[PDB]
């Protein structure tokens, strides 16, 4: 559902794990992947703190929340034209029509 | 305790879902109607408000209140003022809204523990 | 404090599960919506108003234990009006073969939804806690 | 011939539902439905087709699918009673019939909201306006036998379908009502719709009927309490099926007898063997009423129409749902031959 932010905790922690007994491979790879996506999975987080123990815990919360889909990304161009001129029509009709 | 049923205050497709799994439309003794169907552009804060009262304080046996994400966004701050253990509120997704965890407050109260 | 590495796992439980909820409820809807779409054998079209039954005492209670300062609620079946719901619909013989895959989804979403509650309830206590 | 006489009465009726016909949605038109991402989208959309301003009433705010499908179903209800305003005669006949099934629908609608604890008065609000009948709110009077026929239905056209009332009786009443109405009204077309129509109309009433009796049989299986005697009073002798298949299903008692019962017949085996059978039905139906379509002096073009339309109408709903819902990867899960 959200991924925790990359602040320098997290940062100092997962280069740290880069070098610990997460350093295998596929958690190599997805911290190298968070620290470019600047979030890990929490799930990620709590295994490499079970490898670790080491870092403290508290730290500058920032919840990185899975983003909202952009409606109307898909359109074509000239679908967009087409549904403006509707639009158009559409705000035309409330006083044409009276 | 003696809480024992279930109040939904949710959209018409929200509510047929929960019927569908096994929620009824009034309590098993002293039935009375415990869904709220609201509608979109047609429900102004001030009725969800007085539903969400209606659970909340009366009807002592409503053990969980389900509530539509958008309903709750809503009359958020009816919610946040809002505070007991007895009945539990949770929201829920909605058909066309899904759950958000932009607008859930467990997220905004663990980010304010900084840890 | 160690115990901060427990919330985080407490919070993954939870976040797992809102998945889990998020899905149920967003397969549980299409599938409800794909029995509109099939409206030949139903009664009217749209499953909704008009095919609910206030007489239908709910087939699930909701108990709460308050066993702990972690309040802790579990679901059941509940203790003629306790029958099926999907025959609320027709379900016999007019009800698609759709509108009982989302009847199948929606009840897997009500474990998810105790689940839910108990975890926000127990990250609450741990922020009151903290 | 057909033409010689058809435009006597229903000349006009004819060209009319033609028009209608011509606005059904082309697959071009539900291509460029199913691009819109928003409901709001797909309402200025589907602004452009014959639909027009059906939904100008609505703020995009207030929008959602349910409406949409209450409104396209609300225009094509008007355009049918339109058109049935206009007919007369046999016409007539054959337009009431086209009412009885909605009328049977809400009977059925109505003693379950009866037995669902919700007053008449709320559910007509719920009946749909074909099916309207003077004693629509009359008949539910209480849950028991001396509902309906006993006190009430026998003043309404259904009373000659029906030569407790719980919820599976409910549903053995309605589906008894259509075994009879479908009978009637195969009848009907037989004796009284010109050779053109009455072959059309032949065809799609089979088709409607073994839909029927397929459905039955499959949902019976659930383990209902419907005996082989009762299936066999509950599958009409109209279908396609009738009678070495229909009593074949009547007696199966598992899904694969069924399936061996299917597999008799060449115009549905295969429906059975793979995909959605719901799927397969509604892909029937549309190629047969676009089969219907082809013949131009025929009153069929009615029925074809209506069928027609009311695919429509859950097609742009299915569409408008999976907008809704942002289910796009089966948007396109709904059937147009046009």
């Amino acid at each position: 559902m959200f991924e925790i932010k990359l602040n320098d905790r997290i940062t100092e922690f997962l280069r740290k794990f880069k070098n610990s007994a997460k350093s295998n491979e596929g958690i190599d790879e997805d911290i190298d992947l968070f620290l470019k996506r600047h979030a890990i999975p929490m799930q990620s987080l709590l295994f490499y703190v079970k490898e670790y123990r080491i870092k403290e815990l508290l730290k500058p919360l920032e919840f990185e929340f899975k983003p909202k889909a952009v409606r109307g990304l898909h359109y074509s161009e000239d679908f967009k034209k087409k549904l403006e001129f509707l639009k158009y029509q559409e705000q035309e009709l409330e006083y044409q029509s009276m | 305790e003696k809480r024992t049923l279930i109040a939904v205050i949710a959209d018409e497709d929200t509510t047929t879902g929960l019927l569908l799994a096994g929620i009824g439309q009034i309590t098993p003794e002293t039935q009375e109607k415990n869904f709220f169907v609201y509608q979109e552009g047609k429900t102004t804060k001030e009725e969800i408000t007085d539903k969400f009262n209606h659970f909340t304080e009366e009807r002592d046996d409503i053990a969980i209140l389900l509530i539509n994400q958008h309903i709750a966004e809503n009359i958020r701050a009816r919610v946040d003022s809002f505070t007991n253990a007895f009945p539990a509120i949770l929201e829920i997704p909605s058909k066309d809204h899904p759950y958000d965890p932009e607008k859930d407050s467990v997220l905004k109260r663990v980010r304010k523990l900084f840890g | 404090d160690e115990q901060y590495l427990r919330l985080i796992e407490l919070l993954s439980n939870y976040d797992s599960t809102l998945e889990q909820l998020q899905k149920g409820f967003q397969d549980g809807y299409i599938q409800l919506s794909r029995s509109n779409y099939y409206n030949k054998d139903s009664l009217r079209g749209n499953y909704g108003e008009d095919y609910w039954d206030e007489t239908y005492i709910g087939q699930l209670m909701a108990t709460v234990e308050e066993k702990n300062s972690k309040v802790v609620v579990e679901i059941v079946k509940r203790k003629k009006q306790d029958y099926d719901p999907i025959l609320m619909f027709g379900g016999v013989l007019s009800v698609p073969s759709s509108l009982r895959q989302s009847q199948t989804s929606f009840k897997g979403c009500i474990p998810l939804i105790a689940q839910l509650i108990n975890y926000k309830n127990e990250i609450l206590t741990l922020v009151e806690t903290l | 011939m057909e033409g010689v006489y058809f435009n006597i009465d229903n000349g006009f009726i004819e060209g009319v539902v033609r028009g209608y016909r011509n606005g059904l949605l082309s697959n071009n038109q539900y291509i460029n439905l199913t691009q819109c991402d928003t409901l709001e989208d797909l309402k200025l959309q589907l602004s452009s087709t014959d639909y027009g301003n059906f939904l100008s009433s609505v703020s995009s705010e207030s929008l959602t699918t349910s409406l949409i499908q209450e409104y396209a179903s609300s225009k094509l209800y008007h355009e049918f009673n339109y058109i049935r305003d206009q007919s007369s005669g046999s016409t007539r006949k054959f337009m009431d019939y086209i009412t009885y099934g909605y009328m049977i629908d809400n009977v059925a609608l109505m003693i379950t909201g009866t037995i669902h604890d919700r007053d008449k008065g709320e559910i007509l609000q719920r009946c749909h306006p074909l099916g309207w009948f003077d004693t629509l709110p009359t008949l539910s009077v209480a849950t028991d036998l001396e509902s309906l026929y006993e006190t009430v239905l026998v003043d309404t056209p259904l009373a000659p379908y029906f030569k407790e009332l719980d919820d599976m009786n409910i549903e053995i009443i309605r589906n008894k009502l259509y075994k009879a109405y479908l009978e009637d009204f195969y009848n009907f077309v037989t004796e009284e719709i010109p050779e053109p129509a009455k072959e059309c109309m032949q065809t799609l009433l089979g088709f409607e009927a073994d839909r029927r009796s397929i459905n039955i049989a499959l949902n019976s299986l659930q383990s209902s309490d419907i005996d082989p005697d009762l299936k066999s009073d509950l599958l009409p002798n109209i279908g396609k099926l009738y009678p070495l298949a229909t009593f074949h299903l009547a007696q199966a008692q598992d899904f694969e007898g069924v399936r061996a019962a299917l597999a008799n017949v060449y115009e549905y085996r295969g429906f059975l063997e793979t995909g959605n059978l719901e799927d397969h039905f509604y892909q029937l139906e549309m190629e047969l009423c676009r089969d219907a379509f082809t013949q131009q002096f025929a009153i069929s073009t009615v029925w074809a129409w209506m069928k027609s339309k009311e695919q429509e109408v859950r097609n742009i709903t299915w569409i408008a749902e999976c907008i809704a819902q942002n289910q796009r990867e089966r948007i396109n899960n709904y059937i147009s031959v046009y």
